[PDB]
């Protein structure tokens, strides 16, 4: 339907023919998903044509027309030699593409973890249905609600709401909330802006609740529209590596044309400079990497998917970059640091009064969970809670100040919550007292659960509610009692602090006694003693108006005079609640301090209380000063701007701070360059989640939150932050351990190939076989580095900075100091072979590096045959070590810094694999015979393998020196 | 039987490239 504003939303539901009361039928959802598709942009559909990619670098094609104009100049080893390289290349292509195709595919398919959802009204279930928006069809019944995120084109039917404010910014532009309504738009020509009756797909829901109907969905959206026509930005760490890409590059292809050119006159041996290019130019294929590394994005694709695999879905991949930079957390207490399992384990009320004197009746609650099972003791012993007139009426005032109800669940055996957390643990207080002794023995489980709540709902009609607010802190109820004439009454709950000011009377039984400072004291004292104790309880005070106003003298949708009805009351006593820090949390927090990341806890508990569940948790110290770390943010809002930035820097408690409190926090801590990850889950955190450097949203929170920010916790756990801290250093690591093997190896390449011709001793390695170790340490022992296990002690050094360079001085020196000897070590073996080995050696003096003269200058210092240089066996000295040496070197890449000696080689079970794999694929290009003619014949089976090993293994031993050097230095 | 299967399947598909880029060099011999 495409002019769904003009009409009418009888003319809509018509034109669909859909009952608004029902929804679409099974049957119409699926002719209409048939005849309109997937509420979604169609996915634009590599493998081969992904391979012919990487031949599409001039370097490899100069290679490869450089061994083809070597092949037709030969027939007009060397015959297949074309036929080698291409097969190599098209193999080494395959290794480094599906690497990356499958890395992408494991980040690509993060997005299932939080999949775009919807609520529909079908004819198939009477209640609310929350299937994928993906699935949503234009036709049906949609629900939208605080905190939405509007899941396709929809006619408004009817704002169940007050008002209906929109967030559409994302379409139009307008940053301010629209109003909306039902009245149909009769211009079939006006703009989004005056269609006043729609809902845009990707628009946000910022207060009330709207139904309606469906008249667009897929590419036929507003936004779907805009996404046809959309046809940007690199994280600072792809920058520096991007920057490293070139310097590294230009490096390389300095030399690479150096070693062209040192080879002057050489030409001429057997026109013939085409030789000493195509050995250069291998030399450019196999030491300069051509787009970004395929083990890099293998490890942050395995990285980001153990985060989600502990709760910490990444939205944003950036993130996971900042994540290891991150500095501070503002983590919010009831959902987060603490199980939000809620439960009254104490309560008190007025004993007696006289003058002064002022005691109490206290009791504890036994059971700790939602279900009605429990008991009420005084001193330890079993109490009847009908028997105190004061336990009459708490127990009336937490029934009906209650949108909560229990409903015990059948399948899953427990009973359940069904409004709020802080209510249902009022509910089965209820429950658990019995005030008015009714049969319960004998009741169902399912029959109990409200049974004593809905005894005192039949005793007074609750006429109307007033809704809490954050300037009083309390909410009531006005009720008139049931049938049959004691007076209407309200029932008032709140913070103590507030509500016990506006009573001008206290409870004592059935007797009303005025309100002195002495019972005002009192009552704080134990309400004070119970947020400071061993369990910090969340008090609330139980008060009654006795004598109301009319009906019709307040103000029932005006939310600011609310509390003007409120006052002139009577204290009736106090419910104290407990909700324990999570078990983790403790841990979690002493991680933090290890980790050299700031803690800062955001509460809706009164400041005392709020400083001392910190103390708890171990945010502070159990006698530790805290007077100016501490703010409530009234006080907070009471320091001067240069204040309040200060003491935003020591601060790790705001107790009761307004929704901008927390946009004003994030700015004070960036403006001392901190990394700041804050959590967030209504719309009102969406802004402060924005500006923060890790917005971290609730799971169970609203969807434009999660919108919002860059990361989601699945399980609403402060726990699953720090673990993702971690998960987010440990992927860094495993990075540069790749970055410090592939680096180093590539250097090791360069001082193999440069030495050769700078000194002038014959051909260390051939193309062919350049080509063969650049391609099974970039396919086995390189891609198992990114399967090894995160590093040992990341979580101990203090935070990583932005600021600071990819590769350090110290470390382009380990680069270099590795990539030296590894490039000297292969050199070093096809020399030895002539001159210290036992196989027809040159002079020990220094013969070798004038093999040019030999052929025809014989008769002149030389003495010996003038064709073994080009034998078959320094070479298969200069292959073998430089495996080995790599088989090693990728040993050295299981930690930065840690010794082998603490993580052993068998850290990653999969690397030895890798090398077990490699050494067979090494040992048959030896042995079987078709093959080591292309390349070269087999080292001596038992001494020669002595000479590689003592040769190789060194490496290991220098960087364990390196390693000791850097482990003890920091 | 996680990171651990998509361990396997990673390797031993490296290995099999590089298996067969040599019985294409093995096979090409006359
Ligand atoms: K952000």
């Amino acid at each position: 339907m495409e002019a769904a504003h003009s009409k009418s939303t009888e003319e809509c539901l018509a034109y669909f023919g859909v009952s608004e009361t029902t929804g679409l039928t099974p049957d119409q959802v699926k002719r209409h998903l048939e005849k309109y598709g997937h509420n979604e942009l169609p996915a634009e559909e590599s493998l081969w044509e992904l391979v012919i990619e990487q031949f599409e670098d001039l370097l490899v094609r100069i290679l490869l027309l450089a061994a083809c104009i070597s092949f037709v100049l030969a027939w007009f080893t060397a015959f297949v030699e074309p036929f080698v390289i291409l097969l190599i290349l098209i193999a080494n292509a395959i290794v480094g593409v599906w690497q990356e195709r499958n890395a992408e595919n494991a980040i690509e398919a993060l997005k299932e973890y939080e999949p775009e959802m919807g609520k529909v009204y079908r004819a198939d279930r009477k209640s609310v249905q929350r299937i994928k928006a993906r699935d949503i069809v234009p036709g049906d019944i949609v629900e939208v609600a605080v905190g939405d995120k509007v899941p396709a084109d929809i006619r408004i039917l009817s704002i169940k709401s007050t008002t209906l404010r929109v967030d559409q910014s994302i379409l139009t532009g307008e940053s301010v909330s629209v109003i909306k309504h039902t009245e149909p738009v009769p211009d079939p020509r006006a703009v989004n802006q005056d269609k006043k009756n729609m809902l845009f797909s990707g628009t946000n829901i910022a207060a009330g609740k709207a139904l309606g109907i469906v008249a667009t969905t897929g590419v036929s959206t507003e936004i779907g529209k805009i996404r046809d026509q959309m046809a940007q930005d690199k994280t600072p760490l792809q920058q520096k590596l991007d920057e490293f890409g070139e310097q590294l590059s230009k490096v390389i292809s300095l030399i690479c044309v150096a070693v062209w050119l040192i080879n002057i006159g050489h030409f001429n041996d057997p026109r013939g400079a085409i030789y000493y290019f195509k050995i250069a130019v291998a030399l450019a294929v196999a030491a300069i990497p051509e787009g970004l590394p395929a083990v890099i994005t293998t490890c942050l694709a395995l990285g980001t998917r153990r985060m989600a695999k502990k709760n910490a879905i990444v939205r944003s991949l950036p993130s996971v970059e900042t994540l290891g930079c991150t500095s501070v957390i503002c983590s919010d207490k009831t959902g987060t640091l603490t199980t939000n399992q809620m439960s009254v384990c104490k309560m008190f009320i007025i004993d007696k009064v006289d003058g002064d004197f002022c005691s109490l009746n206290e009791f504890s609650i036994t059971g700790s969970t939602y279900a009605p099972e429990g008991e009420v003791l005084k001193n330890d012993k079993p109490i009847r809670s009908g028997q105190f007139d004061g336990l009459v009426e708490l127990a009336t005032i937490c029934a009906l100040c209650n949108d909560s109800s229990l409903d015990f669940n059948e399948t899953k055996g427990v009973y359940e919550k069904v409004g709020e957390a802080t209510e249902t643990a009022l509910t089965t207080l209820v429950e658990k007292m019995n005030v008015f002794n009714t049969e319960v023995r004998n009741l169902s489980k399912v029959e109990r659960a409200n049974a004593c709540n809905s005894v005192i709902r039949q005793l007074m009609k609750k006429e109307f509610t007033l809704e809490f607010s954050r300037d009083r802190k309390s909410m009531s109820v006005y009720c008139s009692p049931a049938k049959s004439a004691v007076g209407n009454k309200m029932f008032v709950k709140g913070a103590p602090e507030g509500v016990i000011d506006r009573c001008n009377y206290v409870r004592v039984g059935t007797t009303r006694v005025p309100m002195t400072g002495p019972v005002k004291e009192k009552i704080l004292s134990v309400i004070k003693e119970w947020g400071t104790g061993r369990d910090t309880l969340r008090c609330l005070a139980l008060a009654t108006r006795d004598t109301p106003p009319k009906r019709e003298e307040m103000v029932l949708d005006d939310s600011s005079r609310f509390m003007e009805y409120e006052t002139d009351l009577t204290f009736v006593g106090v419910v104290g609640m407990l909700d324990p820090p999570r078990k983790e949390v403790m841990g979690s927090i002493q991680l933090c301090r290890d980790a050299g990341i700031r803690v800062i806890m955001i509460t809706g508990d009164n400041k005392g209380t709020a400083i001392a569940i910190c103390r708890r948790i171990g945010i502070f110290g159990e006698n530790e000063e805290v007077a100016d770390r501490a703010y409530t943010g009234r006080e907070f809002d009471d320091l001067p701007l240069a204040e309040q930035r200060e003491a935003c820097r020591r601060a790790c408690c705001f107790a009761r701070v307004e929704p901008s409190h927390k946009s004003k926090i994030v700015e004070y801590l960036q403006s001392y360059d901190e990394i700041t990850a804050m959590t967030g889950d209504g719309v009102n955190d969406a802004p402060a989640l924005k500006k923060a450097e890790i917005g971290i949203a609730m799971g169970s929170g609203t969807a434009v939150a999660k919108t919002a920010s860059e990361m989601v916790l699945a399980d609403d756990n402060f726990s699953t932050i720090v673990a993702a801290v971690e998960e987010g250093r440990a992927i860094y690591n495993n990075m540069k351990q790749f970055i410090r093997y592939l680096i180093s190896s590539n250097v090791g390449e360069v001082v193999c190939i440069f030495l050769t011709a700078a000194l002038g001793l014959p051909e260390a390695l051939i193309p062919v076989q350049l080509l063969w170790v650049n391609l099974v340490t970039d396919g086995l022992p390189a891609t198992a580095l990114g399967f090894n296990p995160p590093d040992l002690d990341i979580m101990d050094r203090p935070p990583r900075s932005p600021k600071e360079p990819l590769i350090s001085g110290w470390l382009f020196f380990r680069y270099m100091a590795i990539g030296g000897y590894v490039g000297a070590a292969t050199v070093g073996a096809a020399a030895w072979w002539f001159m210290y080995a036992e196989d027809g050696p040159g002079v020990t003096y220094h013969q070798l590096t004038h093999f040019m003269q030999c052929t025809e200058d014989h008769p002149h210092f030389e003495g010996l045959d003038c064709e073994i240089f080009e034998a078959p066996e320094p070479m298969t000295m200069a292959l073998s070590v430089l495996v080995t040496i790599e088989m090693c070197n990728a040993l050295n890449s299981l930690s930065e810094n840690q010794s082998l000696m603490r993580m052993p080689p068998w850290v990653n079970i999969w690397l030895l694999g890798s090398i077990c794999l490699s050494m067979s694929l090494h040992f048959l290009i030896l042995y079987v015979d078709p093959l080591p003619m292309i390349f070269k014949l087999k080292a001596l089976d038992l001494t020669q393998w002595l000479m590689v090993l003592k040769i190789s293994l060194p490496v290991i031993g220098l960087d364990e020196i390196l390693k000791f050097i850097a482990r003890n230095y920091l | 039987p996680q990171q651990a299967r998509q361990n396997l399947q990673n390797l031993f598909i490296n290995f099999c490239l590089i298996l067969i880029c040599l019985l294409l060099i093995c096979i090409i011999v006359m």
